[PDB]
Formats: C-alpha cells, structure tokens, sequence
DNA sequence: TATAATGGGAGCACGGATGCA
DNA sequence: TGCATCCGTGAGTAGA
C-alpha cells in the first residue's frame, strides 16, 4: 500500500509472498502465538501465565508479558515482560514512609541494641531516636513529603509602589511563580498524556522548584 | 547533579528514527485517530473517552486521571468498563480498537524519538528570563502539538512541521511567563517592537532617540506620548533584597515606609476627632443632631435616603432635608463660639 | 539535613535518596515476581533506568542492514546469541527475529498448465507422475525434439528448463516442455517447420527444480 | 500550521559530624 | 581505628 492508488502494488494472479532485503532486523525476547480466528485481548495489555489470549481461550499465555497483537501477520506476540511496580522520587518515598509501622521497626531496632558491635547498636539507636521521635509526636512520617505547599500571606511578601512609582517587590513571590507553572504545565503534560521521559523530567523540576 | 545533564543523558537513550521508521509511526498515529473515529461512530461513545481509554491501557497502570474535558471522571473502573465493551464488538469492528492500541503506542515513540530537536530549538532561546528546561518543556508540548497534527501524506520530514510548533509554543512560553506582572502577548509583541525600533533608531543616529524620533520610526498613530506610556508600562518591578551597601548588611526594602497601617498619630487623631464631634454635638435638641448624623451615618454608617431617614423617626420627606441644614445652620453656631474644630481640618 | 531523617527512617543513605527523589534511580514497591540476573526483585531494591526498562518492557535490539544487502535467516524465526543474522551482522541476544521494512517483495505466481514431449521409447522410464529433479529419461545417445506444428517460436524460459509455445497468427497451435538436459535450438520469436528441430537432448534429462 | 532542521555552556580556616576504606 | 568528606560558622552601632 502507499500513498498514491497508482504507485500500489496489486497481485496479478494467484501466489505466494517472500519478503527479502529488509531495512532492518528486529530481535525480540517474546513468545508467538499465531492465531486463526480472534484474539482476545489487545496491545498494550499485560498477561500473566495461564491467560486466555485467543481463539476462543485455545491458545494461552506461558509467560508473564506484555501484548503485541500483529494483524498483518496474524499472530499475538507477548514481549517477555513483568508487572512491577517500581517508582520514583516522592511518591515513591511518601508511599514507603506510609506503608511504615513505627512500633514494629522499634521492636527490630531494640533488637539490634543487643548487638555485640558497638556500630550496630550505635546505628541502631540514632534510627530508634528518630523512630520514637515520630511514635512520641504523634507525627507520620510520610508528612516530610509535601502534598500541598503552603502560601506565605502577601502582606508578608508584598508588591509594593515606591516612591517614583515603580514597583517593589518579595523574591518568595518569583519562587512561588515558578513553582506554580511547573506545577501547571505538570498537569497539563499529565492530561495530555505525555510520554514519561517528559512527565520525569517535569516532576525533577517540580521538586527542585519546592526546593 | 546536573539535571540538564541528567535530561540529555534520558534524551540520548532513545534512538533517531530513519525515513521508514518515522513514516511508519505517522501512519499508525494517524491511521489509529481514523479507528477512534470509526470506533465512535460504532459504539456511540465519545471520541475523547475512547481515546483517554485506549491510551490509559497503552501507558498502563502507572497512569490514570481525570481530564478536564471528559464529561465524565476517568477511573480504572470506568476504563475496564469501556474497554470490556470495546472489546465485545464483533472481529471487523474489535479491528480498530488493536489498530488505535498501536496507534498511541506509535504516538508515545514518535514524541519520544524527537526530543532531541526541541532541545536544539530551545538552545537558541536562552536568556529571555526562562530556564533553559523550562523552554524545553515548553518546546516539548509543542512536539507534542505536532505530533497530533502532522500529516504523513505530504511526503515532509516530521522536523520540518514539528520545528514552527515548537518555536511557537517557545515563544508563548517567553511572552507569558517572563514577566512578574503579566502582561498580554499582543502587547509583549508591541513593546518588543518598540525596543527594536528604539535600537534601529540609536544604531543609526549614533545616540539614544528621543520619544518623538521613536513615534516617527513607528510610523502614524505613534506620537511621543504613546512611546512614554508604552515604556512606562514596560517597567518591571525590583527585588526588595536588593543589595544596598558593599556587604550583606542592609537592603533596599528597609528603606521603604509602609503608607497603609494608620500611624499612632493618626489613630489618636480620629479618635480625638470622634470626640470632639461628640462633644460639640450635644449642644441642642437631639432628634435633629441624631437626623443629621443619621443621614452621615454616625449611627449605622450608612447614608439614608429621604423617605427611609424620614420614616426612621415617624416623619416623612421634605422637611429631613430642611432640618439637616438647620442643624448645620446650628451646628454652624456652637463651634463657632469655642472654635475647637480648626486643626482637624489640616 | 545529615544525617537524612527521611533517609533514617527507609533506611537509605545519602546517594540513595538523592537518586530516587532527583529521578537518577527506580524503588521497587512491588516485584509482581520479577526476576533480574537470575535473582528475583527484592521490595526496596534500586533499579537503574536499563534494568527498569528492560524488567518492566522487556528486552530487544534492533540491527541495520546494509542497503542492497539479504538477510541470512527468515522472519519470525528464533534465533540464538551469537548466531550471525547476515553476513555483517550478529545479534547479541535470543528470540524472535523480525523485519523491518523489506525493501523487495518477491511474489511466486503459481501456474498449472498442459504441456507436451515427444521421446524415444526406449529412454523414456514410465511413471504415472514426475518430482523435480527425477529422471525423466535417459538417451544412449543425441536426440533432437522436432517441431510438430509449423508457426512462431515463443521461448519462455524459466531457471532451468524452458516452455516452447508455437502459435499461427495470433493463436496458439502448439505448447512443448523442455526439461533439464534440453538445449533449445530455436531462439524467441523465430519461424520453424513441422520436423525442423527445436531442442536437443543429449545425456540424461530431468525435470527442473522449479 | 508544512524544504530540512534531532545531547548546553559556564566557571581561608577551623570546627564537629559522618561516611568510608 | 584513622583519613577524608560535606557543611556551617566567623563583634556591635552609625552611614550608604
Ligand atoms: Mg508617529
């Protein structure tokens, strides 16, 4: 097929195809299922040993995967592939400090002061300290991460006229400028669906915009 | 350490396309709008909601959220609930929802293979007042802008269309986000011309044009009031941390009185004037002084029209007004006897 | 704030923390029984952006061939590191092989058709039905397949072993097999009598591989 | 909204505390 | 256990 009717290539009479001198040679690690009827599931979807893939639940999954569905050569093919959750910068670490319970980290560190080594139990107590700290305060941990970031009253950081006239003004006023376009433009980018390498980047700058 | 560095290095992972392969891309992307379209047309459904549906399961469960132009909230419920009844469509029509499937996973390759050129087209830019990632970002939802809406059919290299898009989007970001006090673009493109001119204009005359000079190299409707207002708008505000001696020891914004807050004097001259008033005001009859303080809102504070200040005492009309200047005719009497009044009136 | 209270708490050290908040390094929350290097994912454990990608989308390469240029295996077939996949090119890893753009189509049109030789009777071995590369006779010595129609030559010949169409006007009177062994005699296009010779077949002579 | 364009540019001194070899 | 790294300190008022 192409672009122009004309410049298309139509089979004249009956025959088979062989595809030779190739642009390229693209090696995957992934499983072929090749299918007569109709597939079940479609690309993008993942697939775990034992999940019905197509012809009516015939052909299955052996391995965990990601979905390739090939119209062109009829085939559903699964990119070798795992479902891990593995992820970065401050929800990460927000979802980590949550999933903590103080009292039994405070059992694991009391152990460790039985320790032999003076290193270990010294350690052990400079984590204990901070632990028992959170367990006495009441505060989580997961605090130290900011969801929402306070704004300082603008009498305190004020835009003032001066005496010529012109204007005067806070620097806190440019760094929360700032921090509310990456914001913005961070939300923007996540409803438009953009690819993570930007939304990384976007979330590095927002972090260090809070800094 | 460096997160320029950091961006070129998570840049150069993503290899160049060739001819083909960006060709190839372009076809799925465009191709799997037509399946979006095609689906919309079978299932009823809304072209936006089966777009956000299939690109929720292209990117995964790593992502999922609301867009503000969906009528209803996007869910991972509400997904599985659109995608199971996409995926109930007969073989011909369950065609286009693979064929969009690999048309987002096309577009997310596609962005992803030409960072590298809003990179080169933001390099350029640097200087304006913002950050060089910031133009990048910016310049990347231009790439984005341009991926939506190339055209394969016309036989153009992507970087040729995705080039005008990210310079626009570059230039929008610069217009609105490098000033303190916003100002609109149209007018941004304004005072930027001005500046142009005013340099064209000392570049040839060998010495900073006056206001009248600037309003004739502008052409007519530019006279050199205009020119001033126009500068005089173009002022950006200065730092109150502003450094004012050779160390860190003072800065500008102590030097700077606050006009607002009511000095001591002030404070004690209101309440001092309040006192006198209510002094002077007791002088004769009440009904009348109470009229009168009742329509400059003493009382209330609040100014009552003619038939309301009228109907507060049972009276109605006319005679309020007749009685408010006989008592400012009174009025005029007893101070003018102790005279107390003069300095209130600086 | 050293020592990192955060950090204190996860039990990360300095390096760590930075590389997952600055976006350097992947944490692991969850494996969904991940395995890399042999060893399974550990909760808590650092991955690099490579060993992300390559846990989460898996692994594959692509390799350029040189334009003008043939590749030695087919497509969708399974290869082994090591394996050269052309003359210049060798993949690094294992798995399916597959094509990137193929520069030719070559399509094989199946034709069936009715043909006719004359032999000798006593070279000819007789069977119900000929496989490519079987003998279809064996001379004792030089045989010349004479034309039994007059009209024009039209050679059409194929990798070895050519079809001989012999017509008058513009239909066709005659249709001949020439198998391997058979040296045409007549060129395309070329005027021939009943009797004139149009090949000779010397030797033994099969059926072409085609 | 349409030739093609695809990885930046600058820049002393002594203490406590922790990290590492 | 000792060498080495980062980080945080370094008079006051006046004036400008
Ligand atoms: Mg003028």
């Amino acid at each position: 097929a192409a672009i122009d009717p004309e410049e298309e290539v139509i089979a004249e009479a009956e025959g088979v195809v062989h595809l030779h001198e190739p642009a390229s040679i693209l090696v995957v690690k992934a499983r072929v299922y090749p299918f007569e009827d109709d597939v079940e599931v479609s690309t993008g979807d993942r697939v775990a040993p034992g999940d019905v893939l197509a012809d009516g639940g015939k052909v299955k999954s052996d391995v965990y995967g990601r979905v390739e569905v090939d119209l062109v050569r009829n085939v559903v093919r699964v990119v070798e592939s795992y479902d891990i959750d593995a992820r970065m910068g401050a929800e990460a670490i927000q979802q980590l400090l949550k999933e903590l319970d103080l009292e039994a980290l405070e059992k694991e560190l009391l152990e460790e002061m039985k320790h032999p080594s003076r290193a270990r139990r010294a350690k052990a107590r400079k984590r204990l300290e901070v632990v028992r700290a959170f367990l006495d305060s009441g505060n989580r941990p997961e605090w130290m991460i900011l969801e929402a970031v306070p704004v300082l009253p603008p009498d305190l950081r004020p835009m003032v006229q001066v005496d010529g006239g012109r204007f005067a003004t806070s620097d806190l006023n440019d760094l929360y400028r700032r921090l509310i376009n990456r914001n913005n433009r961070l939300k923007k980018l996540l409803a438009q669906g953009a690819p993570e390498i930007i939304i990384r980047n976007e979330k590095r700058m927002l972090q260090e915009a809070v800094d | 350490s460096d997160p320029v560095r950091q961006y070129l290095h998570e840049i150069g992972q993503v290899p160049l396309l060739t001819l083909e392969e960006e060709v190839e891309l372009a076809r799925k992307v465009e191709e799997g709008m037509e399946a979006i379209k095609k689906l919309s047309e079978i299932t009823g459904l809304d072209p936006d909601l089966i777009r956000e549906v299939v690109r929720a399961k292209i990117l995964g469960s790593a992502r999922v959220r609301h867009i503000p132009g969906l009528k209803e909230t996007l869910d991972p419920k509400t997904v599985e609930e659109i995608d199971q009844k996409l995926k109930s469509l007969p073989k011909e029509h369950k065609r286009y929802l693979h064929i969009a499937r690999e048309g987002e996973a096309a577009r997310q390759h596609l962005i992803e293979a030409n960072l590298r050129l809003v990179v080169s087209i933001a390099k350029k830019y640097t200087g304006r007042g913002l950050s060089f990632l910031d133009l990048i970002q910016e310049g990347n939802q231009g790439l984005i802008r341009a991926v939506e809406k190339f055209e394969y059919k016309r036989r153009f290299k992507f970087s040729t269309y995705a080039t005008w898009w990210i310079r626009q989007a570059i230039n929008r970001a610069i217009a609105d986000q490098a000033r303190t006090i916003r100002i609109p673009v149209h007018m941004v493109e304004t005072i930027n011309k001005l500046s142009r001119t005013a340099r064209q204009l000392q570049q040839e005359l060998g010495r900073e044009p006056t206001y009248e000079e600037i309003a004739e190299a502008m052409g007519p409707g530019w006279d050199a009031k205009r020119v001033e207002e126009t500068l005089k708008i173009a002022q950006e505000p200065v730092s109150l941390e502003t450094p004012i001696g050779d160390e860190k020891d003072s800065f500008y914004g102590d030097f700077i009185p606050d006009e607002h807050l009511p000095s001591p004097v002030d404070a004690a001259t209101q309440s001092l004037l309040s006192e006198e008033l209510e002094k002077a005001l007791s002088k004769l009859s009440e009904r009348e002084a109470m009229v009168l303080k009742l329509r400059k809102g003493l009382i209330d504070g609040r100014e009552h029209t003619l038939e309301e200040v009228g109907a507060f005492f049972g009276v109605t009309r006319e005679r309020i007004r007749q009685i408010e200047n006989k008592a400012l005719r009174k009025l005029k009497y007893h101070e003018s006897r102790t005279r107390k009044l003069r300095d209130f009136l600086d | 704030d050293v020592p990192s209270k955060i950090g204190t708490l996860l039990d990360l050290s300095a390096t760590e923390l930075e590389q997952v908040l600055y976006f350097s390094k992947y944490i692991v929350l969850d494996p969904k029984g991940a395995i890399l290097n042999g060893v399974p994912v550990e909760k808590r454990q650092l991955l690099t952006d490579e060993e992300y990608r390559e846990l989460r989308y898996g692994k594959q390469e692509t390799y350029p061939l040189p334009p003008g240029v043939d590749a030695l295996v087919k497509d969708g077939e399974e290869v082994v590191k090591g394996q050269e996949l052309a003359p210049g090119v060798v993949s690094r890893l294992d798995g399916v092989a597959l094509y990137r753009f193929p520069r030719r189509v070559r399509v094989e049109y199946v034709k069936k058709e009715r043909a006719g030789l004359r032999l000798p009777l006593a070279a000819w071995v007789e069977k119900e039905a000929y496989k490519p590369g079987e003998i279809l006779a064996e001379l004792p010595e030089p045989y010349l397949f004479r034309a039994e129609e007059e009209g024009v030559v039209e050679l059409k010949e194929l990798e070895e072993g050519a079809f001989l169409v012999l017509r008058r006007e513009d239909e066709p009177v005659a249709t001949y097999f020439l198998p391997v062994g058979m040296t045409p005699l007549v060129v395309h296009g070329e005027i021939v009598e009943k009797g004139q010779p149009l090949a000779e077949a010397k030797g033994l002579l099969r059926m072409p591989r085609q």
